[PDB]
RNA sequence: UCGCCCCUGAA
RNA sequence: GGCCGGGAACUCAAAGGAGACUGCCAGUGAUAAACUGGAGGAAGGUGGGGAUGACGUCAAGUCAUCAUGGCCCUUACGACCAGGGCUACACACGUGCUACAAUGGCGCAUACAAAGAGAAGCGACCUCGCGAGAGCAAGCGGACCUCAUAAAGUGCGUCGUAGUCCGGAUUGGAGUCUGCAACUCGACUCCAUGAAGUCGGAAUCGCUAGUAAUCGUGGAUCAGAAUGCCACGGUGAAUACGU
RNA sequence: AGAACCUUACCUGGUCUUGACAUCCACGGAAGUUUUCAGAGAUGAGAAUGUGCCUUCGGGAACCGUGAGACAGGUGCUGCAU
């Protein structure tokens, strides 16, 4: 059993435990800070902003265990993991997360290579006259 | 193979399938679609003798689509045969009659015990 | 590939069974494969060279039921056109078209 | 040579020639089908007639053909450009 | 300095500038500099009265420049005098590799142009 | 070509396989060849009965 | 031929502007689909602008770009009744796109080190119309305002005008433009 | 973690065969052993080919295959004197691999 | 409105 | 250190279900279908992607995968072997890949992957080698172990717009591996040599989103050869008035 | 879906002719095992060794070589016979 409040974070090959611990503290991901698990990157800073848009750390303390998938993808599953753990409290929250698209799973994700195609929609060129 | 052996006794060609389809539709089947390659009479033209009777959708994923081939090897050339019988129409044979497993509906997932 | 082309390879695999034994380790680790124990001698020379066609080098894999070294699929012993045919009737079990 | 694994190949079709070319010397340029032959400094100074599928053609081997296969020192093909041979080679 | 090779270029790091005195490529540059304790994070316009001394000293220990450039080409010409495949093909402007002559070998024969088939 | 013969999953989980067997890592090839060979001689030496279809279970 | 609405892109707020407009200015300065390497230049050049000019963080781009954008773009289509290619008064959204694009194009006409310093100094000269990226404006907008024959295809349209009430001069076309 | 002492490897191609097999034998597995281990699905070992569909030319169209080979486990834990039953005597092959060992 | 031709045969 | 016990909650796997149907709300639309917004929801309006590629036409291709009517060869056109040729070559065309650089190169340190593969195999560990790799050897037919160290990316050091610190062709010498043996006709590495090219006319082609772009990874074939094909993930757009 | 030889159909040379690969007929020998020489090997000629399955003990069965034909083989030619 847990002692937490849960929200499931599945985005883009990165699946994430996201555990809300009551009371103000600091966001903790894998016994590190946010900007230490995602480092000093430029990209990381941009995806910090939608988590402060839904409001992070003001009555909240967390423990997160995301693993697998991308770097941006990891942060994506966190973003879809705290929203699912925030819509539980009130349904007015739910609405103002779905209108923000961040409790809505971004279903976009790599499409298979197929035969007769160079890539996933790229194809050979012609100049054969 | 029945109608193929018939062609190899040099009797019936076009007419072969027709007899065997009045049979097949009388009892059994839910539509048949035969293909036979025309080579009859010592004629030296590539032809397609194609006769159906009753419904054969080729794309039904909830029906028993039968399919086998035969080939004659006459002195008139080689006559391919294809018989597609639509035995099912709403009942599979491996989309029906099977046992899956799990959901066993037990709230406890057994674990080793003791502590050390 | 034709019957005759096939036939060649049969005989080469015959010789395989008369030149892989002690004669296996001899061609491999003892006298080849990153130098030798103390050898690389006129000994080694005669013994390796004369069974030319027991080598897996001299053998080019192909199907036993239709031949052709191109379009071959070693892992299940199949080749090009004779994959589809069988598989459709379900005569290769569990082999089915992509649906992911 | 182009390459060697660690060293050269004495060759078994050259083995027979060396052992009888110290007992009688050359006696006709040595008809050898194999082009995988590589020679000692004890086997230089001879007319080694390596094949090329066209003819056995003699090569009066030197010390710089030691550790080198002898195929490379003979015509490997027949070819010509759009010119005659008296001042150029294209064979 | 003047050194065994040609006159030093300046305004470039030591490793850099050493590749431009030939018979010395990428590796051999930094390899000499490392050995004699010469820094390669400093330029030859930042050359010191220490580094200059060992400069001339170390380059005299290896075969480089014109001397090297001689030797190498003598062995390209060795093979030519043997009637070798590798030999003769170099005066036909042709590679000695698996490299195609059908479409490629336009480094060997220079830029393509319409000419006899 | 004109008909591409769609039957590759009509005999999948829509109707049973006609040669159901299993093989392990180095057995794949062997089991394949052996089965098909038998069937050739089999089907040929039987013609006094009207063959619905041979199947094997290994 | 085209069915239903076009796609809309939802993109992130910037971590130094909060904007999606100047997030679209990182997007134009992306190459090889890397937002990482893009974001570098953006901020590097923002500072260059702030020093070399007065302005503000939302005037170092914005104001400068509102002097590069024309309000009419001339597109293409063979028909014109004179084989003309018609002016098209562009929507305010497409205004943005034009100027943004051109400023990055202008930094590939430069060789003045980095890429930040290039587009920065360019944008500093682009708010007083003394740049070289504001001279691109002066051919699109110069053309359009000096020559017009509108979006009517003159022969086809004239027949339509005549039928409706009797005219030869410009009006809405009742009949086909096919 | 928690470790099992009996492991059985039930391995067939089709899930419409492997789970017919599992249900007939994990039934008996209940009374076998001193504690039950149910059937661990495990991630599928998967193969998939692409072979040319035409006897000559072409590359625009090739036949696309898959062939998932599922690997179920039946499992028991704690060896008893009745482990012999559900292991070999009540689990037999038919075109489904049966492991006759505890690994 | 933007000229603009030319194409051996039996399935 | 999920490294050990414990806990099966959670992710995960993958079998089985729940779900989306213009079903519901309003308008529009003949009160018809439908269309446009809305709500609920993870998702609305063939949801996205596969399989799905009709009856046919092209006497289209394929007697060389295989089958087969006729024809021809019969101390052979058959059969087997050693060598050579398929990788010629003065060129032309098609399809790719790599550059022409600072959004970058090189040096330092550093971030996270997915999906497959494997006892003719991959091979940790430890030892040596500049390296490729070799020796020593555990493990592994496996959510075990190994291939595997993901790479672009990122924080710093530098270089400064030079045909160069860009770029990498060519050749030589020295080495490696896999093989009976690597000479025409194997790949890898080492050092040297250091190319053309400063971003490509006429023209022509692809692409409306996780697509394009770009960066790696794996697989089959394979004793031993991927800029190919096939597959997997990372980062990740511009533009669409309008036909 | 990787062409070092082989692959390979192609060439040049070596070599065989009911045959490398099939059945049947007749004969002998069970097939093989380790080694020698010549040759480029293909092979050709040996030197020793093996006597399983059945037997009437010869013979056969698998199988090997040779002989003889009926044949065999052909990625040889026609996709305007299929």
């Amino acid at each position: 059993a847990e002692n937490q409040y849960y929200g499931t974070g599945r985005r883009k090959s990165s699946a994430a435990r996201v555990f809300i611990k009551p009371g103000n503290g600091k966001i903790v991901i894998n016994q590190r800070s946010l900007e230490q698990y995602f480092g000093r990157e430029t990209a990381r800073m941009v995806v910090r902003q939608p988590l402060e848009l839904v409001d992070m750390v003001e009555k909240l303390d967390l423990y997160i265990t995301v693993k697998g998938g991308g770097i941006s993808g990891q942060a994506g599953a966190i973003r879809h993991g705290i929203t699912r753990a925030l819509m539980e409290y009130d349904e007015s929250l739910r609405s103002e997360l779905r209108k923000a698209g961040f409790v809505t799973r971004d279903a976009r994700q790599v499409e298979r290579k197929k035969v007769g195609l160079r890539k996933a929609r790229r194809r050979p060129q012609f100049s054969k006259r | 193979d029945s109608i193929t052996s018939q062609l190899e006794r040099r009797v019936m060609f076009r007419r072969a399938m027709k007899r065997a389809v009045q049979n097949a539709m009388r009892l059994g089947a839910k539509g048949i679609k035969v293909e036979v390659s025309g080579r009859l009479g010592g004629a030296e033209i590539a032809r397609t003798e194609w006769y159906r009777e009753g419904r054969v959708p080729l794309h039904t994923l909830r029906a028993d689509i039968d399919y086998n081939t035969s080939e004659a090897h006459t002195t008139y050339g080689v006559i391919g045969v294809k018989v597609w019988i639509f035995k099912g129409e709403i009942l599979g044979g491996m989309a029906a009659v099977e046992q899956p497993e799990k959901p066993a509906a037990q709230p406890k997932k057994q674990q080793r015990k003791g502590r050390k | 590939a034709k019957q005759s082309m096939k036939a060649r390879e049969v005989k080469r695999v015959a010789l395989a069974d008369k030149y892989f034994a002690k004669r296996a380790e001899l061609k491999a680790i003892i006298s080849d494969v990153n130098a030798s124990d103390e050898d690389r001698w006129n000994a080694v020379l005669k013994l390796q060279t004369l069974p030319r066609d027991s080598s897996p080098s001299r053998q080019r894999n192909r199907c036993r039921q239709t031949g052709r070294p191109h379009g071959f699929l070693r892992k299940f012993g199949l080749s090009r056109i004779k994959v589809r045919e069988a598989a459709m009737r379900g005569e290769i079990p569990g082999l089915k078209k992509a649906s992911w | 040579p182009r390459s060697l694994k660690k060293g050269p190949f004495i060759d078994l079709h050259l083995l027979k020639k060396v052992e009888k070319a110290v007992e009688s010397g050359d006696k006709k340029p040595l008809r050898t089908w194999s082009r995988r032959s590589t020679i000692f400094p004890n086997m230089i100074g001879l007319t080694i007639a390596v094949h090329n599928g066209r003819q056995h053609v003699p090569v009066f081997v030197t010390d710089e053909m030691v550790g080198h296969k002898l195929g490379e020192f003979a015509p490997t093909r027949t070819y010509r450009g759009h010119a005659a041979d008296k001042k150029a080679k294209k064979k | 300095a003047r050194i065994a090779g040609i006159n030093i270029p300046d305004h470039k790091h030591a490793v850099i500038a050493l590749t431009s005195i030939y018979g010395v490529g990428k590796t051999r540059s930094k390899a000499i500099l490392a050995a004699a304790g010469i820094a390669e994070d400093v330029k030859i316009s930042e050359l010191s009265e220490g580094q200059i001394d060992t400069l001339r000293d170390e380059v005299a220990k290896f075969v480089v420049e014109g001397d090297l450039r001689r030797e190498i080409s003598m062995s390209i010409k060795r093979l030519m005098d043997l009637g070798c495949y590798r030999g003769l093909r170099h005066r036909r402007g042709l590679p000695v590799r698996g490299q195609r002559t059908k479409t490629n070998a336009r480094t060997r024969k220079g830029p393509r142009k319409p000419i006899k088939k | 070509g004109q008909k591409v013969h769609p039957n590759g999953i009509r005999l999948g989980i829509v109707k049973p396989w006609n040669s159901t067997w299993f093989a392990n890592t180095k057995e794949f090839a062997d089991n394949l060849d052996s089965d098909f060979k038998v069937r050739q001689y089999l089907t040929k030496e039987l013609a006094k009965a009207s063959v619905s279809r041979i199947v094997i279970e290994r | 031929p085209r069915r239903r609405v076009i796609g809309q892109r939802k993109i992130l707020p910037d971590p130094k502007f909060g904007s999606e407009l100047l997030a679209k200015f990182v997007n134009i300065l992306m190459v090889d689909g890397k937002k990482s390497t893009a974001e570098s230049i953006v901020y590097s050049a923002l500072e260059t602008l702030a020093q070399r000019s007065g302005k503000s963080e939302l005037e170092a781009f914005e104001v400068a770009l509102e002097n590069v954008r024309p309000t009419v773009e001339v597109k293409s289509r063979r028909v014109g009744g004179s084989t003309y290619q018609v002016p098209v008064e562009v929507r305010p959204v497409r205004r943005n796109a034009l100027a943004m694009r051109w400023i990055v194009e202008a930094a590939r006409k430069r060789g003045d080190k980095s890429m930040a310093l290039r587009l920065a100094n360019e944008l500093s000269d682009a708010a007083e119309n003394k740049g070289t990226a504001v001279k691109k404006r002066e051919d699109v907008h110069r053309m359009a305002e000096a020559n017009k024959a509108f979006a009517h295809y003159r022969w086809l349209s004239l027949r339509s005008f005549s039928h409706q009430a009797g005219a030869s001069s410009k009006q809405p076309a009742l009949g086909y433009l096919n | 973690m928690q470790n099992q002492r009996i492991r059985i490897r039930l391995k067939a191609f089709d899930h419409r065969l492997i789970d017919q097999a599992t249900a007939e034998i994990v039934e008996t597995a209940k009374r076998t052993g001193a504690q039950v281990r149910g059937p661990i699905p495990l991630p599928t070992r998967k193969e998939r080919f692409t072979v040319l569909i035409s006897p000559h030319v072409n590359k625009d169209a090739r036949d696309q295959y898959e062939i998932r080979t599922h690997l179920r486990l039946v499992d028991i834990v704690e060896p008893t004197e009745k482990t012999v039953d559900a292991l070999m005597r009540l689990d037999l092959a038919a075109g489904v691999d049966v492991q006759i060992s505890l690994g």
